[PDB]
Parts: structure tokens; C-alpha cells; sequence
């Protein structure tokens, strides 16, 4: 959901903030990066002339079978503001953004810039030996302080205090310490460019002015940017925060020349394995992969035995499995780790036992989990004796009449999102205590 | 550790776990082997070469904690080293090889720990001359630490039979274990027995590493070897005894086993049926013979309550009888109180002892150390699984979900009868008898095992064919057995623990537990080695199909646990099945309408 | 040391590829496949069973036949129980054959075979097939036995009359009468009564089998044959086909009597002519033209190029890989020569090398 | 005519008898029994009853593998 999330951030972003997003040609290429493929061929299609089609048009051209991906791209298209649709001569007559279109086409054509991809200063060395090794050095030290083993170089100042105000890896000022939130279990199942751009959504998100849009933009241009060169230190705002990803490693600054490093590149796109694992019965690990990252991690929900070079020996142990339980981290989220570490021999026999019980019955009657259940299924077992309870806690309404207080009053309950439980029959449904915003209002008549 | 070690911030948890420290040879690649100096343990691999050598030689001098497919888990122990020495093999040579095949530095600890348990081998050794247990040692140096040593009270002197298994333990405590290595080719003083290793007996590979680790030198060398179902046990002791070649005794701890290996042991060696005297209640014959055999029970040596004069002259005379060779079949029940009499009674030298499961509750098992000795062989599982000797079973554990029928009654039920308020449910009589029906729609004879007589018969009785247990007579269970193996009627039974274990029932390749014993682990892994003797072991496609019903919101879910971490650990895998197969389109279906649920409930209040 | 051995083995494998010549090979085919199913492919001595995997490579076989060779008709008959069952008919649509394969596989093998049977009523079946149309019969067996109900010798007289002839593929070992029957009708060769070693060697078999065939100069049929290219049309209005009698919206048009038919390479159901494309016959122009191998250039000598003339990748170096077209003078990767010599038909050399 | 102040806790017989015998030992916690899937408990003591309930499987199984 991360196109979802940046895509709805700008929709939140209003029409003319929005258009001097589409100002310069960095921002265009990276939004045009983010467009789905129907969106994007159709604004490279209108982008080289001056001619507004309407809709009819479009329409015509589009076969129907994707007809809802259309919609979908051209929801986009029009909620982010890039489209002016306006019925003119009774027809929708299709408008781009201006701005994003000749900031495109300049991009394109390689004509004004501005040094919007960057003010160059040109002066490259290597980066393999100084920018990703610093950037390997500050990215493990930020690393393992979130999986919570000992470290001493502590992030920075302004991350430490959005940490201790978000609620990723909780820093409990009662216990003075930060704590692995399920939160910070999904960063930690993130993605690295996932983990970049919860991190920046959520600093934009805090940041105010600071020039907001100045701040999309050197995003959208240090995305754009090339790793192991020096570059010109733009606006003010840009720079400080610039300095303040320095400090997060970002890029290799020798306090005016600075030197991005490879996370800018994983930030703008990505790029018997390794971190394929192989289950066992006996709960042994087989990984096929070491880090210390790896023993670091494996540490919160798996006993382990020792490292060896590409063989990382343990055996899951239920305590194991009840200290990733009583994190609050979601047994989903362990399957997450789990699933998203497979391995091939085994998953070729779990689609061969799948091929086979496919021709005897379609529904089997086996439980759905298609990684193998001999060793999987034991702890989704393990994972609905984890939970296995409901508890409603706070105010409840009973005995109720018939049930015009359930089709008008509680079945539109559920289009507004108060109710925490639903039952017709038992004449009662349950809400929290502090649930009550539209409540008791309708539900009087 | 071969290194600084300075500690990790990710080795926390591992408390002197890390096993980093030491400095990985480059032929990693090559060489199978890890050290874990920690515990002892060793870190095998199942993918890289040496192992196939290494492998016998990690069994001689260590022992397996766990061998799953990719890796198996071993541990050197003194006691390994001990029976690797009695093999013939030494310290030295056992860190010569081990950094040969190492990938790692052989930890001090390790080297120290072999150095030390390395015994006086050929230094303490025993002979019987006419009855008597002659301490036959090469030096008086071993007899001024023995007669230094205040228990005790080339040349050689007595000690009593009872006395013989306190001093034996006693050497094995101070390290001077006694080795018992009869030369029944040189000793003639006892009657050799002109009995031929016929060419109708051919041996298996693994049966004659058996043999020949404790025939290396000639000969017979007295301990243990543990083989699993229907390894060929009785053929490895035909064979042993053969090329003995004097008389022995073969207790085994059944009369049914009785009977079945004096028939054996008449078909696969030339021993006659004149020299064979079967001694039980049914008979209490002699053989006159100079040399020969008498085969009981332990029955009738250990009881004193209730004996004959016949019983009493053929226990005379198996006294008298100055045996060259014994085997202690079934081994885990001898160390008991009643039964660890062997040596007390029995003159015979060579002590052997041969049984599928090496385990029990207690530590009687390593008794058998300064009983019959050390393990002299063992043939590893799934190696034989694989292989065929052994059959490959797809076990699977049925969770019953536990009916408040019953639950509202066994949750206020006392405790001696909770147990048998639980066993009764009706779902799991449902599920017993839709699995039924399915598996002779499958077409598999089917075995049920409970632990109560009175579940039992239940369940026999709902089903409509017939029962055995422990109370049932002989005659009748051999009706009923006989009845379920060639009639069609009978087509499934209701065994319990005299189905357990030591008898010889391969057919149901497709069995169903309803109960079983609280913690013992042994009956249970009996249980599955009724089926893994199974006829079609070496089939194409076969996999044997165990069931255990159990009922779920109890204890019994841990008590199935732990009477499966066995096997397990063996390799016997418990697959998880809650949401069983086609339970209403069974049609009629036991105790299904709630009416007939409270009827078996009253029914069962009736005793509960 | 395992590359001596792979040289070595190679060495032995072109010592049979050698020899490569341009004889005249049936393109107009008649293929028949016959199939078994009886107890001894019931065995699961191969994974899964005999039956399973006959049934997939026939799958395999028939969409590679087609493909290759879709200027003939395919007919395959079933033997089961003593009987031989007709199962499909010689029939241009593969996808019939497909289904009533697909039939084949739920049902059940069993049964003892009888080949005098079997052969004879496809000896019926081929009864009535042109003369250009070369009439070829696979069969594979797995008995080491065949209960008939009379001379095989007659039959054997019979087809070798009518020009008929068979390929075995036999399972567990040689048959002596299967022998006879592929050296009697095959003018002596005992190139075509052939056993496998393992699935591997089945696959490779089938593959084999696919090709079509050279012809004998005394087996001498040269003449033409007529020939029709059909128009397609792309109409609105839905029309009825003349074959399946039903509304369509396309379909190809008859050149000579203007109907219309559905698939192609087919027959005229109406003016009864054959019709196909100029993608079609030129399909087998590779057999047509074949290809010569490909000479490693030896490591000692000195080398023209250092990097693969084709895949533009380098050459690694003991021996020297180095594939040699001699008709354009370069040399090429193994990656390359595989390519040319089985999915390609063409030497981009010579195509940049002018005439 | 009555709507008293409770928490609603879905439930089985099973667990709900062991709910009774926490009313045994401690009583007038759980305030009625609506059905065999619904209860009414002190909102004050919910997750006291929760805790005790973890104590209640604890003596059920406790996994200890020590
Ligand atoms: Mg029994
Ligand atoms: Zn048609
Ligand atoms: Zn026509
Ligand atoms: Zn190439
Ligand atoms: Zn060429």
C-alpha cells in the first residue's frame, strides 16, 4: 500500500499544493514513476501535443475487459488533481495538469531542468569503500537499536524524539526504553524502501512549516538522485534536512560536498536462496542465510544453537513462540516472516501434496495453509490457542424490541463504524465505553 | 574456544552458545563434523562427504540426541567411549580421526573428555569354572586396588553371584570395568553344543556388523544390541549361538514369546526338539541331553509364591547347568527387583542383550552396564526405514474436540475416574467409527488399543466384534486372533497391553489408539512397532497409517506429547488433524443423538 | 576428470551424427499410435506407473507431432482386455485426440494385448488413405507375451503389401516376434524396435519418434498433388460453419466452392479439397534443408576469434568451445550451437556471409 | 426492563464452567449466564478473571518441556 499510501497522502493534498508538486520535471518523473501503467501510457500519449481529448475518446480506445483498471487509473488520475475533467460542450473534456505535462516534457526532452535532478557539482569517487560502507555502518547501527540488542551509537536526536512520539518501537518513558510495538514488527516485516517511505511519510506527516512542499520536492529529487558524486548544498530547508538524513546515513556529506550513497537508488526502486529457511517437524532451522542482523532478529521469537557461515542452526521453541506472543506481535506477522521465508524443496512438495489432494476432493477437508501443515499448521495451531478468546469490555445495550432497531439503526451502525459488536438475534449488541459519539442519539428513536 | 571471544551483543541468549569462536578450517566443504563444547553435543551434516565413514564411527563413540533428514545431532559420552573402547578402539585414534574429519578445532574439553574415559582394557576380566564366578585377572595389580577397594571380601578368585553385579557396578564406578569375552573355542569345560549355522540362514549387512563388533576378536563379547521391530533379533541370537557352539538360554518375557522362539530358534538352527526342554506350567520337560536348551519365562525363576516340585527340580537344574551363552530378550524389564536375579541364579558367560527400545521412566537401563554390559550395536531407524527393514508409517494424531456432555461431568469427576469419564466420549466414538468405515472402505485391517478392559469392550461391543485384553484367557484370545487373521467376519479387533508389545501381529498395516498409559513412553513405542514389523515395509507407495484418539480441553493433549516426543525425536512425526474427514456423511454415526450421549453418560456414571 | 569423460562421451554421441544426409523424408504422414492398457502397466515400478506416464508423453507426443507435422491425420486405438478399442479416429484436430485421451486417463488399465487384433483393424483403419500419405504405425508394449487368435505371419505379409510400416517401443526388454515384425516390415533395419532405459531415455525416445521419416527410392511415389489457399473473413453477423453446422462470426472462406469452414489445416468438407497455409508446408523446410554440425576448433591451434561470433559472449578457456560453422567460416558458443542447430534453422553467418 | 452495567465475554460450556468455579472460589464476580456462548462479568475484575484464567489452562497444560 505504499503507491496506496503516497497516492492518498496527495489526494489529501489539495488541488493547487498538489499542482506546484507538478512543477518541476524531478517531481513529474517520480510521479510518473509512481502512476500505474494505463495512467502512465496515457499522459506519455498526450504529453507531445497540445490537444485536449474528452472522454468519448478514451473510451473508445480502451477495450472493456479492464475497463475497472481504467477506473482505477483514471480515479487516480483525477483525485490527485493531475486531471482537469470538466464537461465542456457536454462532453468530460479530458484536461492534464499543464504544469506536470511541460514539466515532463521538458524531463524527457533533457531541456529545462533547472536542476531540479539535481545541482551538480560533479566531482565522483568511489563509493563501494566510503559512501556504502559509511552508509552500511550508520543503516546497522540505526538497525539493531530497533531490534533492541545492544548498541552504542544511538541515532539521532530529531528520530529518536519521532520514534518516542510514534508508535513504532515504542521508547516507554516509564520503562525509559524502546520497545518492539507490533508497529515496529510491521517495519520490521517492511520492505527496506517500505521502511524509507513509512519513515518519510510519517516525518512529513510531523514536519510543519519548514516549507512542506520544499520538502516534497528535495523527496522527490533525492529519490531521483544518482549515487557517488558531489553535489551543490537549493533551498535552506532542503538542507538542513538534508544534513538531518546525513545523520541518518542517508548520504556521505563532507560537511558542502556531499555523496549519496545506495540508499538513495533502493529508496527510488528496488535494485536454495539465501533467507530461504527450511521447516522442520522438530522446529529445526535450515536457514539458508546468516547475518548478524539474522541472530539478531531470530533472537525475539526463535532459540537459536550457534552461527556457522551460511548455516544458521536452532530449534522454535514455544517459549520462543510466547515471547514473540507477548510482544503483542501478531502470530499473522510471524507467518508473514515465515511464509516470506520458504524454501524450495519444500514448497515443491507442498504444491506436489496439493496436485495430489486437488483430483481426490476439491475441499479435502484439510484446513487452508498451503505451506506444509506437519510443520506450519503447528504453530497455527499454536496461533488460535494464542488468542482463542473475545472479550468485550465497557457499556452494552440489551433486551432490545424488534428489530427496527437493528435493519435502520444498527445495520447503518455499520456504515459509520461504532459498533463493536452485532447480534440481532440476541436482542444486544456491544460498543466500547468510549464508543458512544452517535450511539445513543438514533438509537432513542 | 580458540579465540578471544569477545562477547556479541546477539549472544545474549547464547550463554557460551556462540559457537563462532572458533576458527573454521577452509575444508569445511568437505568434512561433516562440528564440535558444540558446550554440552558435548556434535553438529552433523547429511550433505557432505566423510559421513558415510563417519557415521559408524560417531555411533561407535558417541550417541545421537537428535537425526533428522538434514542434520543430525550427536554427543559424544563416556559411556559411548566406553563401549567404543570395548569394541576396540582408543583415545588417540578417536582425536586423530575426529580432527581428520573436522571442520573445527577439537575443543579441550572434548580431548580431555576422551582422555579420561579410556579404561583398562583386558585388565579386569571374569571366567566361570564349574559354577563359580572366577575373577580372572592378568595382573595382581589389579588385585591390590580390587583387594585395596573394601567391597570386595593370571590368577583368580571368587565372588558371589549376587555379589557379582555389586562389584561390577562398583568397577564401573572407579573405572575398571570388566570385560566378558568367552573363549568357547578354547574353555571346553563346559558341554559344547554340536549346533550348525545351516545355509538356509543368511545374514543381513547390518546383522553381521552386529555380530562381528562383538565378534572381532573371536570371541563372544557380552552387552547390548539394540535393533528396532523385526530386525532379524532372533536370527542375530540363532546365529551368535551357532557359532558358539555351547549350551545356552534365551528368557524372553512372555510364554507366547516362549513359544514362538523355541519355534524359531528350531527352525533357523539345528538344534533339536529332543535338546530344546520347554519349561512353563503347560510343561516342565527336561532335556538329558549333555548339551542343549530350556526356555521359560522369567515367571518361573523369579516367583517363589506358587511353585511346583517339578518347577523346583528344573530350576535345579538349570542351576546345575553351567551355560556358555544367555540372552535377556526384551531387556527392559530385567533390571527390575524381581527380575535382576539373572546373575544370582544363572551360571552363563556371555551376556547379551537384545531389545527394540533402549529407554524407560527410571535408570535401570544403564544397570544393564554392570548387567550384561554396554551397547555392542545399534542399526539406526531411518536408515532401515528407508531401507526397508523397517516399515515408513504416515502417523496421524486425531485431536477429538472434547463434548460438554462429557466435559461438564469429568470436570467435577474424581480423579481415579476422570480418566475413564474422558476415554468415553461420543464424538470420539463417532470418529471411531467413521475411521473404520473408511479404512475397510480402504480395505486395511485395523487394530484398537485402549487402556481400560471396560472401554475396550465398549467400543467392541458398539462395533460388534470382539475383544482382548490382559484378563482374557488364552485360549479364547488365540480364538479371537485366529477368527480376526482368516475370518472375514472378524474383520477388526480390540487389543490392548498384551497387543502392545511382544507379539508378532504385522497384517493391520492401519491403526487407531483410543487410550493408552498416562506417561510411559515405551508402550506407546512398542505400539508403533507393532506396524513397523508391517509385511509391506518394502512396497512401492506404502506409507502405514497410526491414528491416536484424543480428547481435546484436558491434560491428555501434554500426555500424547510426551508419549510421542519419542518418537518424534526417532523420526516418527505426529501430524496435527482436529477437522477430520467425512463426519456426517457417515450416515448412522455411535452415541449421535444427545439422548444416546446421556445415556452412555448415566452408563458410565454407573462405574464413575 | 570428469571433462575427459564428457569429451569422450561426446566424442561417441557425434560418432552417430556424423553421417547427416539429405534423404527424401515423408512429409504427407500417417501417423497411428496405438496404446495398451493392460496389467502390466498397472506397475508402479516407474513413478508413478506405466500407464501415467504414457499417458502424459502421448499428451507431449500429440502436441508435438502437431505441431511439427500438422499435414496429417493422427488415429489412435486402445487395446484393453483382449479387445483392441478404436478410441479416435485420423482426424486433422488434435484436441479430439486430446479429450478422448483425457477419456483414457480416468478409466482403468487392464487386461492381456493382442497385437494380430490391434494391427488389423489399424490396418482397416488405414485402408482408406491416399497414395502419398505415408502410412506409419507406432506401437509401445509391455508385455514379454501376446495372446491372439491366429497367424501374426499373414498380417505381417499383409501390411508389408500394403506399404504399411511399424516402429516399436517396447518397455522391459526385446521381444523376438516385435523384432521380427519391425526388421520384416522395416527392410531388415532393426532401427526401429528400440527399449528404453529410464523416463529420461522415454522422453528422448518419443522426441525421436516425432520426426518424420526418410523414404526408399523403390518405394518410389513422386508425384504432385492439388493444392488450395483459402481466404479468411472477419464478418458481424454470426454464419453457419459447414462442418460443426453452427453460427460463427469468422472462419476461413473455400476457394473453390466458396464455403466455409472453422479450422485449419483442413480438408474442404464441401468441394473436398485440402487447405492450408504457406506457414504450414514451409514448417518443415528445416527437414528440407538440414543443417550441418557445428566443429570445436581444437585448443592448440591458433584461434580466429577469442569471443562467440553469434551470442557476442567470450569464449572460456583447457579446451578450446569454439563451434565452428564451416559454411560461414566462424565460430560459435555451445549456448549458440544448441540454439541453431534444434530451435533455430538458420546460420546467421551465412546470412551476413553473402553468396 | 433492566440494562445493568457488564462486560460481555463470548464463551463455550466448557470455559464457562470453569468460570463457575471461579464464581466458587471467588463468587459474585460474573454476574449472570445468558447463554452457552455469552456471560455477563464485573467490569472491574475482567481481566482479574482473565489472568485467572490463564492460571485455569496453565493447570490444563502449562507446556513446560523443562
Ligand atoms: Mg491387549
Ligand atoms: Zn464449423
Ligand atoms: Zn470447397
Ligand atoms: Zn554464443
Ligand atoms: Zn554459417
Amino acid at each position: 500500500s505504499l503507491k496506496h499510501s503516497v497516492t492518498q497522502y496527495l489526494e489529501e493534498i489539495p488541488q493547487q499544493v498538489q499542482n506546484r508538486l507538478y512543477t518541476s520535471p524531478a517531481t513529474c518523473l517520480a510521479i510518473y514513476r509512481i502512476l500505474p501503467p494505463l495512467a502512465k501510457f496515457f499522459i506519455m500519449a498526450m504529453v507531445f501535443n497540445e490537444n485536449e481529448v474528452p472522454l468519448l475518446d478514451l473510451d473508445k480506445w480502451v477495450n472493456s475487459n479492464g475497463k475497472l483498471q481504467f477506473q482505477n487509473a483514471i480515479k487516480s488520475m483525477k483525485s490527485l488533481h493531475l486531471l482537469i475533467p470538466n464537461k465542456s460542450s457536454g462532453t468530460l473534456m479530458i484536461n492534464l495538469n499543464p504544469t506536470f505535462k511541460i514539466s515532463l516534457r521538458n524531463a524527457l526532452t533533457g531541456g529545462e531542468v533547472q536542476n531540479s535532478f539535481g545541482v551538480v557539482v560533479e566531482e565522483n569517487v568511489v563509493s563501494l569503500d566510503l559512501l556504502d560502507e559509511y552508509s552500511a555502518n550508520k543503516w546497522e547501527t540505526i538497525l539493531h537499536f530497533m531490534v533492541g540488542t545492544p548498541l552504542a551509537k544511538i541515532p539521532s536526536e530529531k528520530v529518536l524524539n519521532l520514534l518516542k512520539h510514534s508508535k513504532l518501537m515504542e521508547e516507554v518513558n516509564s520503562t525509559g526504553e524502546f520497545k518492539i510495538t507490533n508497529e515496529g514488527f510491521q517495519f520490521l516485516l517492511q520492505e527496506i524502501n517500505s521502511q524509507l517511505w513509512t519513515l518519510l511519510l510519517q516525518y512529513l506527516k510531523m514536519i510543519e512549516t519548514m516549507d512542506l512542499v520544499d520538502v516534497l520536492h528535495f523527496i522527490f529529487m533525492l529519490g531521483a538522485l544518482e549515487v557517488g558524486k558531489a553535489y551543490k548544498i537549493l533551498s535552506e530547508t532542503q538542507r538542513i534536512m538534508l544534513q538531518d538524513m546525513r545523520d541518518y546515513g542517508l548520504v556521505f556529506q563532507k560537511h558542502s560536498i556531499f555523496y549519496p550513497t545506495k540508499l538513495a537508488l533502493m529508496l527510488t526502486s528496488d535494485t536454495i536462496p539465501d533467507g530461504s529457511l527450511i521447516v522442520e517437524t522438530n522446529f529445526k532451522i535450515y536457514s539458508y542465510s546468516n547475518s548478524p542482523l539474522q541472530i539478531a532478529v531470530l533472537s525475539l521469537f526463535v532459540h537459536l544453537k550457534a552461527r556457522f557461515v551460511n548455516m544458521v542452526l536452532g530449534q522454535i521453541t514455544r517459549e520462543s513462540i510466547r515471547r514473540a506472543l507477548t510482544n503483542g506481535i501478531t502470530a499473522d506477522q510471524i507467518i508473514a516472516y515465515l511464509e516470506t521465508h520458504a524454501h524450495p524443496q519444500m514448497r515443491r512438495l507442498a504444491e506436489e501434496k496439493l496436485e495430489k489432494k486437488l483430483e481426490l476432493d476439491p475441499n479435502c477437508k484439510e484446513p487452508l495453509q498451503v505451506l506444509p501443515p506437519t510443520v506450519v499448521d503447528q504453530i497455527r495451531l499454536w496461533q488460535l490457542e494464542l488468542d482463542r478468546v473475545i472479550t468485550y469490555e465497557g457499556s452494552l445495550y440489551s433486551d432490545f424490541e424488534t428489530s427496527q432497531e437493528y435493519n435502520l439503526l444498527s445495520k447503518y451502525a455499520q456504515d459509520i463504524g461504532v459498533l463493536l459488536w452485532k447480534d440481532d438475534k440476541k436482542k444486544k449488541f456491544f460498543i466500547s465505553k468510549e464508543g458512544n459519539s452517535q450511539v445513543l442519539d438514533f438509537a432513542k428513536r | 574456544i580458540p579465540a578471544d571471544f569477545v562477547p556479541d551483543s546477539v549472544s545474549g541468549m547464547f550463554r557460551s552458545h556462540d559457537f563462532s569462536y572458533l576458527r573454521l578450517r577452509p575444508d569445511h566443504a568437505s568434512r561433516p563434523l562440528w564440535i558444540s563444547p558446550s554440552d558435548g553435543r556434535i553438529i552433523l551434516e547429511s550433505f557432505s562427504p566423510l559421513a558415510e565413514q563417519a557415521q559408524d564411527f560417531l555411533v561407535t563413540i558417541a550417541e545421537p540426541i537428535s537425526r533428522p533428514s538434514h542434520i543430525h545431532e550427536y554427543k559424544i559420552t563416556a559411556y559411548s567411549l566406553y563401549a567404543a573402547v570395548s569394541v576396540g578402539l582408543e583415545t588417540d585414534d578417536i582425536i586423530s580421526v575426529l580432527d581428520r574429519l573436522s571442520k573445527v578445532p577439537v575443543a579441550e574439553s572434548i580431548i580431555n573428555f576422551i582422555k579420561g574415559a579410556t579404561i583398562s582394557y583386558g585388565k579386569v576380566k571374569l571366567v566361570i569354572k564349574h559354577n563359580r564366578y572366577f575373577v580372572e585377572t592378568t595382573q595382581a595389580d589389579i588385585l591390590q586396588m580390587l583387594l585395596n577397594d573394601s567391597v570386595i571380601g593370571v590368577h583368580s578368585f571368587e565372588i558371589a553371584n549376587e555379589s557379582v553385579e555389586v562389584v561390577k557396578k562398583r568397577c564401573q564406578e572407579i573405572d575398571y570395568p570388566v570385560l566378558e569375552e568367552y573363549d568357547f573355542r578354547n574353555d571346553h569345560r563346559n558341554p559344547d553344543l554340536d549346533i550348525d549355522l545351516k545355509p538356509s540362514t543368511q545374514i543381513r549387512p547390518y546383522q553381521e556388523k552386529s555380530l562381528s563388533k562383538m565378534f572381532g576378536n573371536g570371541r563372544a563379547r557380552s552387552g547390548i544390541i539394540v535393533l528396532p521391530c523385526g530386525a532379524g533379533k532372533t536370527l542375530v541370537g540363532i546365529t551368535a549361538a551357532c557359532t558358539i557352539k555351547k549350551s545356552v538360554i534365551v528368557l524372553c518375557t512372555s510364554s507366547v514369546s516362549v513359544m514362538q522362539w523355541r519355534q524359531q530358534f528350531l527352525q533357523w538352527c539345528t538344534l533339536q526338539p529332543e535338546n530344546c526342554a520347554v519349561f512353563t506350567s503347560d510343561n516342565k520337560e527336561m532335556f538329558q541331553t549333555e548339551s542343549g536348551l530350556v526356555v521359560s519365562t522369567y515367571s518361573m525363576v523369579a516367583n517363589t509364591r506358587n511353585r511346583s516340585h517339578d518347577s523346583q527340580k528344573v530350576m535345579d537344574f538349570l542351576t546345575g547347568r553351567e551355560w556358555g551363552f544367555i540372552i535377556l530378550d526384551e531387556v527392559h524389564v530385567v533390571p527390575a527387583a524381581m527380575f535382576r536375579r539373572v546373575v544370582s541364579t544363572i551360571a552363563a558367560h556371555a551376556k547379551l542383550g537384545l531389545t527394540a527400545t533402549l529407554v524407560r521412566e527410571d535408570d535401570k537401563i544403564g544397570d544393564l552396564n554392570f548387567l550384561i554390559g554396554p551397547k555392542l550395536y545399534e542399526a539406526n531407524w531411518m536408515e532401515l526405514s528407508q531401507k526397508g527393514h523397517i516399515a515408513n508409517v504416515q502417523c496421524a494424531e486425531v485431536w477429538c474436540p472434547m463434548t460438554a456432555e462429557f466435559y461438564q461431568e469429568y470436570l467435577r469427576e474424581t480423579a481415579r475416574k476422570r480418566m475413564l469419564l474422558y476415554i468415553m466420549n461420543p464424538t470420539k466414538f463417532q470418529a471411531c467409527q467413521f475411521l473404520i468405515q473408511y479404512h475397510e472402505r480402504r480395505g486395511d485391517k485395523i487394530i484398537v488399543f485402549s487402556d481400560n478392559v471396560y472401554a475396550l469392550q465398549e467400543y467392541a461391543l458398539k462395533m460388534g466384534k470382539p475383544f482382548i485384553y490382559g484378563s482374557t484367557p488364552q485360549q479364547e484370545r488365540m480364538n479371537i486372533l485366529q477368527n480376526f487373521q482368516y475370518n472375514d467376519q472378524i474383520n477388526t479387533i480390540f487389543l490392548s497391553k498384551v497387543g502392545d508389545t511382544s507379539i508378532d501381529l504385522p497384517e493391520a498395516t492401519c491403526l487407531i489408539q483410543i487410550s493408552s498409559h498416562y506417561g510411559s513412553r515405551r508402550q506407546e513405542a512398542q505400539r508403533l512397532g507393532r506396524i513397523l514389523r508391517a509385511k509391506r515395509r518394502n512396497d512401492e507407495g506404502f506409507n502405514a497409517f497410526f491414528y491416536s484418539l484424543v480428547s481435546k480441553d484436558t491434560q491428555e493433549m501434554y500426555y500424547s506429547t510426551k508419549r510421542q516426543a519419542f518418537l518424534v525425536d526417532q523420526g516418527y512425526a505426529f501430524k496435527v488433524i482436529t477437522h477430520l474427514h467425512g463426519m456426517e456423511n457417515i450416515p448412522n454415526l455411535a452415541y449421535a443423538s444427545p439422548r444416546e450421549r446421556r445415556e452412555l453418560l448415566q452408563e458410565v456414571l454407573l462405574k464413575n | 576428470a570428469s571433462l575427459v569423460a564428457s569429451i569422450v562421451e561426446a566424442r561417441k554421441k557425434r560418432t552417430a551424427k556424423k553421417n547427416i544426409t539429405p534423404y527424401q523424408r515423408g512429409i504427407i504422414r500417417s501417423l497411428i499410435l496405438t496404446l495398451d492398457c493392460s496389467e502390466a502397466m498397472l506397475e508402479k515400478d516407474l513413478r508413478p506407473n506405466r500407464h501415467a506416464m504414457i499417458i502424459q508423453y502421448a499428451i507431449d507426443f500429440v502436441h508435438e507431432f502437431f505441431d511439427q507435422n500438422p499435414i496429417s491425420q493422427m488415429g489412435i486405438i486402445i487395446m484393453r482386455n483382449g479387445l483392441a478399442q478404436l478410441v479416435s479416429q485420423v482426424s486433422g484436430n488434435p484436441q479430439d485426440h486430446i479429450d478422448a485421451l483425457k477419456s483414457i486417463r480416468k478409466q482403468e488399465p487392464k487386461g492381456n494385448p493382442s497385437l494380430q487384433n490391434a494391427l488389423e483393424m489399424a490396418r482397416g483403419l488405414l485402408l482408406p488413405v491416399p497414395a502419398h500419405c505415408t502410412r506409419e504405425v507406432l506401437i509401445v508394449f509391455g508385455s514379454l507375451s501376446t495372446t491372439d487368435p491366429g497367424d501374426i505371419h499373414q498380417t505381417i505379409d499383409s501390411l508389408v503389401s500394403e506399404k504399411i510400416r511399424v516402429k516399436v517401443l517396447g518397455l522391459s526388454a526385446q521381444v523376438a516376434i516385435c523384432k521380427e515384425l519391425c526388421k520384416a516390415t522395416n527392410y531388415g533395419d532393426e532401427s526401429f524396435y528400440k527399449i528404453l532405459l529410464d523416463e529420461t531415455h522415454l522422453k528422448e525416445l518419443f522426441n525421436e519418434a516425432v520426426t518424420p521419416l526418410p523414404v526408399n527410392k523403390i518405394n518410389k511415389g513422386f508425384t504432385l498433388v492439388k493444392m488450395g489457399f483459402p481466404t479468411r473473413i472477419f464478418e458481424d453477423t454470426p454464419t453457419f460453419c459447414s462442418c460443426h453446422s453452427k453460427l460463427v462470426y469468422g472462419g476461413y472462406f473455400c476457394p473453390n466452392c466458396h464455403s466455409k469452414v472453422c479450422s485449419l489445416p483442413t480438408v474442404c468438407p464441401c468441394c473436398d479439397l485440402m487447405l492450408i497455409l504457406s506457414t504450414h508446408l514451409a514448417r518443415s523446410y528445416h527437414h528440407l534443408m538440414p543443417l550441418k554440425t557445428f566443429a570445436e576448433v581444437p585448443t592448440t591451434e591458433k584461434f580466429r576469434s577469442e569471443d562467440c561470433f553469434s551470442c557476442q559472449s567470450r569464449f572460456p578457456i583447457l579446451t578450446s568451445s569454439r563451434y565452428r560453422c564451416e559454411d560461414c567460416k566462424q565460430e560459435f558458443c555451445v549456448d549458440c550451437d544448441v540454439f541453431i542447430h534444434e530451435i533455430l534453422h538458420n546460420c546467421p553467418g551465412c546470412e551476413s556471409k553473402p553468396v | 426492563a433492566r440494562a445493568r452495567k457488564g462486560a460481555l465475554v463470548q464463551c463455550d460450556p466448557s470455559i464457562k464452567a470453569l468460570i463457575l468455579q471461579i464464581d466458587a472460589k471467588m463468587s459474585d464476580i460474573v454476574l449472570e449466564e445468558l447463554d452457552d456462548t455469552h456471560l455477563l462479568v464485573n467490569p472491574s475484575k475482567v481481566e482479574f478473571v482473565k489472568h485467572e484464567l490463564n492460571r485455569l489452562l496453565s493447570k490444563n497444560i502449562y507446556n513446560p518441556m523443562d
